[PDB]
């Protein structure tokens, strides 16, 4: 699955 | 934005174009950004929606008017004409609530509840999506996620809004989601994210 980035 | 003189300023149509430009915030260095212009907001035509390479969120920026932008170049690169791999799935996915699986460090499962909002403009194989625990506008190629099993499927425009944080952020409703008309896009002042809320 994808990985979460950050704002 | 060229002053074709006096009271007039002319402007290229950049919707659908690749752009690159510098970005300077306060007393920082200029950073380099490259993106695809997705749309120009009807209620505020100096406001563009942009998908930047390497950033999942869609950003709203006044590209011609924002002083933080420098060396704005529109590129000759044309976004490749793609046909969506499974059009039926794509169309029926719109407006639906979804469970979108993301990995964190070394593979622990993190499932986010979301809603597919629309097919993205310009970048045909991408989808507008937002999430309950992160109500901003994201963009992904969801059919890839779906095929890998990582995705499970289950007018106020023009008005201003105010939002309580001991502060008040004011913003404007810039778009109505066609698949679910009570859901809107909101652009707050001094925030370049596009927020997505049901305003019923
Ligand atoms: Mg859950």
């Amino acid at each position: 699955a994808r990985t979460k980035q950050t704002a | 934005s060229s002053h074709h003189h006096h009271h007039h300023g002319s402007r290229r149509n950049i919707v659908g174009c690749r752009i690159q430009h510098g970005w300077k915030e306060g007393n920082g260095p200029v950073t380099q950004w490259k993106g695809t212009v997705l749309d120009q907001v009807p209620v505020n035509p100096s406001l563009y929606l942009i998908k930047y390479d390497g950033f999942d969120c869609v950003y709203g920026l006044e590209l011609n008017k924002d002083e933080r932008v420098s060396a704005l170049e529109v590129l000759p690169d044309r976004v490749a004409t793609s046909r969506i791999s499974d059009a039926h799935l794509a169309d029926t996915m719109i407006g639906k609530a979804v469970e979108h699986m993301f990995e964190t460090e070394d593979g622990s499962k993190d499932e986010w509840r979301g809603m597919v909002l629309a097919r993205a403009p310009v970048m045909n194989t991408w989808f507008y999506i937002t999430y309950e625990k992160d109500p901003v506008l994201y963009m992904y190629q969801l059919l890839d996620d779906y095929k890998e099993g990582d995705l499970r499927i289950m007018s106020l425009v023009g008005k201003q809004v105010e939002y309580a944080k001991g502060s008040k952020r004011t913003g404007m409703v810039i778009h109505q989601v066609e698949a679910k008309p009570s859901v809107y896009f909101i652009k707050f002042d001094d925030d370049f994210h596009i927020y997505v809320y049901d305003l019923v």
